[PDB]
């Protein structure tokens, strides 16, 4: 048992944050990839599944579900329909920056992880879905896959032994709902961006009907390290339920906003100041804290002074967890204007299948514009609370929920600021 | 012998496995209100009206396309079921124009009937109310796409019975125009059938358009002629 | 608010105010309202015949 | 009147600017509001006496 | 080390992605079909 | 904006448009990746190749893709009107997208927008009275940890200021495109201060593995 | 011809009698005397619809739009 756990060198999952001495298949070879993987991929998929459930991997991308149960859904007896492994690589949720760094520096560990997953669940091919905004990094992944094919290291007869496994990089076309679990799957199919109804799971009917699965790049990147390294090495970092290292990154108002790893729990003040420069104007200067990126309610100062960055800790703090905007924002800014631009984001990138998220995000964006100009009475701000209660949980996907939560956090914490804004507009009108 | 028990309001009934919750409720007599379900087409889930609070779960789930697990208990008259229906009905009636005098489905609407029998009594949403410019689909079917609730039922009917594939969704957010992009006169067989598919007054008959209103008429049995099937 | 003469109205510097939407015929308890509608060349919906039975009208 | 817009018609201003007010106005004046089944009797004192309606 | 080890992506022109995808279409398993060639045909 | 075609010649097929047989070899690669029976999955990459060959895709391009992939045209019109990239309206040789939502507005995107505005001249959304300077502000592109950011055609730009704006604009007017890397030091996505990363060259396979 | 109306000499034309069963319907129509025709009842036949088969693999059932 530790004092909540904190960062420790040389037990980082990946190296090459930026520009270590080499980049090649030979680069990852000297950095310690593709090492003794033949006996690993010949040992048996139950060993990989038991090793993952032993280490206790938490699903990333705001999942809240374990990877072991999903990849145990993937062990159906093989019909005439193949099994696919699809790696999501979109970065919506402004403040994400997560797998851009991995796919820009170490593509070979993604090749590691997709081959380990495909050999280790009975899958057949890995579709790597990349965002349409990522041309240079996408062709970097292309050149790395060309090098992996040039060594003959993946493909047919993987690792020499008799198993075929192909990887296909499919770009996007610019979307955020393709970043989700299933509109992804239909955007592979050639149809437009549309999520599916849940109780037929992608584990049984997926890409055209393949019993397939979807994985996030952090889970794919940790998936060879869990196999080639020991058990509970990964599980000794944090609590019992969640354990591991996450990319904690800061984009906001600090000195030199940037990206690091850490363990699962951290004092948030030490994370913000003692790893990434320092808060612009001191620790008292901040107005609020957001975790999660953009699909997570805000946190004030008095709450965040004791917040450890665990999943259950933020659920007890009535929020969620994510990446790259685990930040503060200054008292010198209009937090109503920032939240209203986030609601404009949710309006501009959402499909219009479900009537409630469509019309509710319409009301929330027009009402937040009216509150930027302060043009109502407080019954309207509690009506905004009522609609943000009624949107959540009545949708196909989680984008309606992710649009419902920041308005909820604002009405939870900053009631008197909205009262004072609307009172100033009342003084302005008369 | 291949039957699963559902407890619709405590009343047990046997259901063939794999079928929907909504057919079980229609077996016992209940009508969960619906806008994007139809008993001839594929089952999309875009209207959100079919919701139901299934017990021992904090999340209200749909019933248009839900498979039936063993031994349910279905509450169609609970508290948050009614709250979800009033919420969704209040969402639908925002970007829908005031045309109920001039709309050609005064007696035969669906928003009107389900807004009475499940909806709220007061409205909100003071600003807004977007408007979509109409098209000219054909001289047989008059078309005002402002009343279109984007329910995706003309699309499924066209693509799965007409086989013509000349209808589509276009856009994102509120801005989802259901229609045809290339200003083509959509002419096929069974295009007269699309004016009864459309549950709101968005696709009406062109020559009939403003000649009656369906409570004044009386309905009378008759047989099809000039076709061999009747 | 006396209830007298049964006169229609029209728009400010404009055309006829009625629509032939038949709400008055539906609510008319004597059923003295009789409406037949046709639309005209302008596109907007209109009438042809709009008869009040002043014998039957209970005011 | 009551604040029960499915039974009494809403007033004119919200009728001109709502949606549910026009819907309730329209269907309330076409069909009439639905009434639950049952047989009731009541009687009050008209100046002639027990005016009873059943 | 304190030196940028990328910029091999600096010369990636507007065709190089699908040029690479054309250049990597060998040794491939034959993509096993399912009955017909399309849902409408 | 204006999702109905409204024919307008310089459109209205057949506007003259055709691929290269070398691009047909590209389309053979693209429908060789995907499994057999589902040729309609390559609509988005083939139409992306159309947007990369021709400067902006007309209705003739979508009709030609409908000829090739033997699908009905209406689904091609759906997919081309749905996304962000497929600008049905004509654009310039260079297409500025200024990303600004939550961190990018919070890091002073307004001086960036005004510098682009008064150095170029024309307002947002519309174009310039020549080519090569269409301008839109956009949602999150992916590099949030840096300045409110600039996308030009397949390239990014970070760590901005109005004199860097004038440098980039003058070097696009001179044609000399700069490097797509960041500005003002920190040559990668780095902690730009005092090197909080690991310092030693990592060994790799020599330290702790198990059952390998 | 004076107002453009629809008069008729038909008192029985505007009746409708709502019944609960066909048996008491025929019993009443034979009780009260007049000749009659009885049709039968038609119901929606129960189908078996499923979203998962609407997203099939090697069948021709495919929504092609969603
Ligand atoms: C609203 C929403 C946004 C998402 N954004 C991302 C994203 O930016 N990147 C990503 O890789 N996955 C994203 N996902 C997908 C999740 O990561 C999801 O867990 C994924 O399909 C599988 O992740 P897992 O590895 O935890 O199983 C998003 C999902 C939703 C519902
Ligand atoms: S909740 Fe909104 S964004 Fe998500 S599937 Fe429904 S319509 Fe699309
Ligand atoms: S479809 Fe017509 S009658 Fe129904 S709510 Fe809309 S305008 Fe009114
Ligand atoms: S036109 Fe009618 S049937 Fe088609 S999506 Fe709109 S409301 Fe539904
Ligand atoms: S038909 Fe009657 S209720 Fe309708 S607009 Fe004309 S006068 Fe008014
Ligand atoms: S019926 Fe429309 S959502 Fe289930
Ligand atoms: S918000 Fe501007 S890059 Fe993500």
């Amino acid at each position: 048992k530790t004092s909540f756990g904190s960062l420790k060198d040389e037990d980082r999952i990946f190296t090459n944050l930026y520009g270590r001495h080499d980049w090649r298949l030979k680069g990852a070879q000297s950095r310690g990839d593709w090492y003794k993987t033949k006996e690993i991929l010949l040992k048996g998929p139950d060993w990989i599944l038991g090793e993952v459930k032993t280490s206790g991997l938490r699903g990333r991308g705001g999942a809240g579900f374990p990877t072991g149960l999903k990849w145990s859904f993937m062990n159906k007896p093989s019909d005439g329909r193949p099994k696919y492994l699809v790696v999501n690589a979109d970065e919506g949720e402004p403040g994400t920056c997560k797998d851009r760094e991995i796919i820009r520096h170490d593509p070979h560990k993604l090749v590691e992880g997709c081959l380990v997953g495909g050999r280790a669940m009975g899958a057949r091919a890995a579709y790597i879905y990349i965002r349409g905004e990522f041309y240079n990094e996408a062709s970097n992944l292309q050149v790395a896959i060309r090098e992996a094919y040039e060594a003959g290291l993946i493909g047919k007869n993987a690792c020499g032994s008799g198993y075929d496994f192909d990887v296909f990089v499919v770009r996007g076309a610019g979307a955020y709902i393709c970043g989700e679990e299933t509109a992804l799957i239909e955007s592979i199919e050639g149809k437009q961006g549309k999520p599916r109804l849940k109780p037929p799971f992608p584990a049984d009917v997926g890409v055209f009907g393949c019993p397939t699965t979807v994985a996030n790049v952090e889970t794919v990147a940790v998936s060879p390290t869990i196999c080639r390294r020991g058990g509970a090495w990964f599980a000794s970092f944090g609590r019992e339920r969640n354990s591991g290292t996450k990319l904690f990154n800061i984009s906001g108002h600090v000195n030199n906003p940037c990206t690091v790893e850490e363990e699962m729990s951290v004092p948030l003040k030490e994370l913000i100041e003692k790893h990434a420069g320092g808060v612009t104007g001191g620790w008292d200067n901040l107005l609020a804290v957001i975790p999660g990126g953009s699909s997570t309610p805000l946190i004030p100062k008095s709450v965040c002074e004791t917040v450890l960055m665990d999943f259950d800790a933020l659920i007890q703090a009535q929020t969620g967890l994510g990446t790259a905007a685990v930040i503060v924002m200054d008292r010198s800014t209009d937090i109503v204007k920032a939240i209203a631009r986030l609601i404009e984001f949710y309006k501009h990138e959402s499909c219009g299948q479900c009537t409630p998220c469509r019309e509710g995000v319409d009301w929330m964006n027009k009402v937040m514009a009216r509150f930027v100009r302060g043009d109502a009475r407080p019954a309207e701000i509690d009506s905004l609370w009522e609609i943000s209660k009624q949107i959540e949980g009545h949708t196909i996907c989680a984008l309606g929920d992710g649009a419902a939560w920041p308005v909820q956090g604002l009405i939870r914490h900053f009631r008197p600021e909205l009262e004072e804004r609307m009172q100033r507009f009342a003084q302005q009108h008369q | 012998s291949n039957l699963i028990e559902v407890f619709v309001d405590g009343q047990s009934v046997m259901v063939e496995p794999g079928t929907t919750v909504l057919q079980a409720c229609e077996k016992v007599g209940m009508q969960i209100p619906r806008f994007c379900y139809h008993e001839r087409l594929s089952v999309a889930g875009n209207c959100r009206m079919c919701l139901v609070e299934i017990e021992k779960a904090p999340k209200v789930v749909a019933a248009c396309a839900m498979p039936v697990m063993k031994g349910w208990n279905i509450l169609t008259n609970s508290e948050k079921t009614k709250k979800a229906r009033e919420g969704v009905m209040e969402f639908l009636l925002a970007n829908h124009p005031l045309d109920c005098p001039i709309c050609d489905q005064g007696g035969e609407c669906d928003l009107q009937d389900q807004s009475m029998m499940f909806g709220s009594d007061r409205s909100r949403f003071l600003e807004g109310k977007r408007a979509v410019e109409d098209k000219n689909i054909g001289p047989l079917v008059k078309t005002i796409m402002t009343r279109c609730i984007q329910c995706t039922r003309c699309i499924r009917f066209a693509s799965e019975i007409a086989g013509v594939d000349d209808l589509g969704t276009t856009g994102r957010g509120n801005d989802m125009q259901v229609g045809t992009y290339i200003e083509k006169m959509f002419m096929s067989e069974l295009s007269g059938n699309i004016i009864d598919i459309c549950p709101v007054g968005a696709l009406t008959s062109k020559p009939y358009a403003f000649t009656a209103r369906p409570w004044e008429t009386r309905k009378t049995e008759s047989i099809d002629v000039m076709d061999a099937v009747g | 608010r006396f209830r007298g003469e049964h006169a229609l109205r029209r728009y400010p510097s404009g055309e006829e105010r009625c629509i032939a939407c038949k709400l008055c015929e539906a609510v008319c308890p004597a059923q003295a309202i009789t409406i037949e509608a046709e639309p005209r060349a302008d596109g907007s919906r209109r009438t042809t015949r709009y008869d009040i039975d002043m014998t039957k009208c209970i005011y | 009147k009551v604040d029960d817009a499915k039974v009494s018609p809403p007033k004119r201003a919200e009728m001109k600017t709502s949606m549910e007010s026009l819907i309730h106005h329209f269907k309330l004046y076409t069909e009439g509001y639905q009434v639950p089944p049952g047989a009731t009797y009541t009687a009050i004192e008209a100046p002639k006496g027990e005016f009873g309606v059943y | 080390n304190t030196t940028y080890k990328n910029l091999q992506h600096h010369d990636y022109s507007t065709y190089t992605f699908l040029d690479l995808n054309l250049d990597l279409s060998k040794f491939r398993m034959p993509q096993p079909s399912s009955g017909r060639e399309s849902p409408r045909h | 904006a204006l999702f109905v075609h409204r024919d307008t010649p310089k459109n209205n097929p057949e506007t003259p448009f055709d691929f290269t047989p070398e691009n047909y070899k590209r389309i053979e690669a693209i429908v060789k990746n995907y499994p057999e029976g589902h040729k309609a999955a390559a609509v988005l990459p083939v139409l992306d190749l159309a947007q990369r060959q021709n400067g902006w895709l007309p209705i003739s391009a979508m009709n030609k893709v409908a000829e090739i992939l033997q699908v009905p045209p209406m689904r091609v019109y759906e997919v081309a009107t749905f996304y962000t990239m497929y600008n049905r309206k004509p654009v310039g040789k260079y297409h500025i997208q200024v990303c600004t939502t939550t961190p990018c507005m919070l890091r002073n995107s307004d001086s960036i927008l005004e510098a682009i505005q008064k150095k170029l001249g024309i307002k947002v959304g519309e174009t310039t009275p020549d080519k090569l300077f269409t301008l839109i502000e956009v949602e999150c592109l992916g590099a949030c940890v840096n300045a409110p950011m600039v996308q030009i055609n397949d390239n990014y730009y970070e760590d901005l200021t109005p004199k860097d704006i004038e440098e980039i604009i003058d070097e696009l007017k001179a044609g000399k495109i700069p490097k797509p890397g960041p500005r003002s030091g920190r040559f990668s996505c780095e902690p730009a201060g005092g090197l909080t990363s690991l310092t030693e060259p990592p060994k790799g396979p020599g330290f702790g593995v198990q059952a390998g | 011809p004076l107002m453009g109306w629809a008069s008729t000499a038909d008192p029985l034309s505007n009746l409708v009698l709502t019944f609960s069963t066909k048996e008491d319907a025929i019993a009443f129509a034979e009780k009260n005397g007049w000749s009659y025709d009885v049709e039968e009842r038609k119901v929606p036949k129960p189908k078996s619809k499923s979203y998962g088969a609407n997203f099939s693999w090697n069948k021709r059932t495919r929504v092609s739009t969603k």
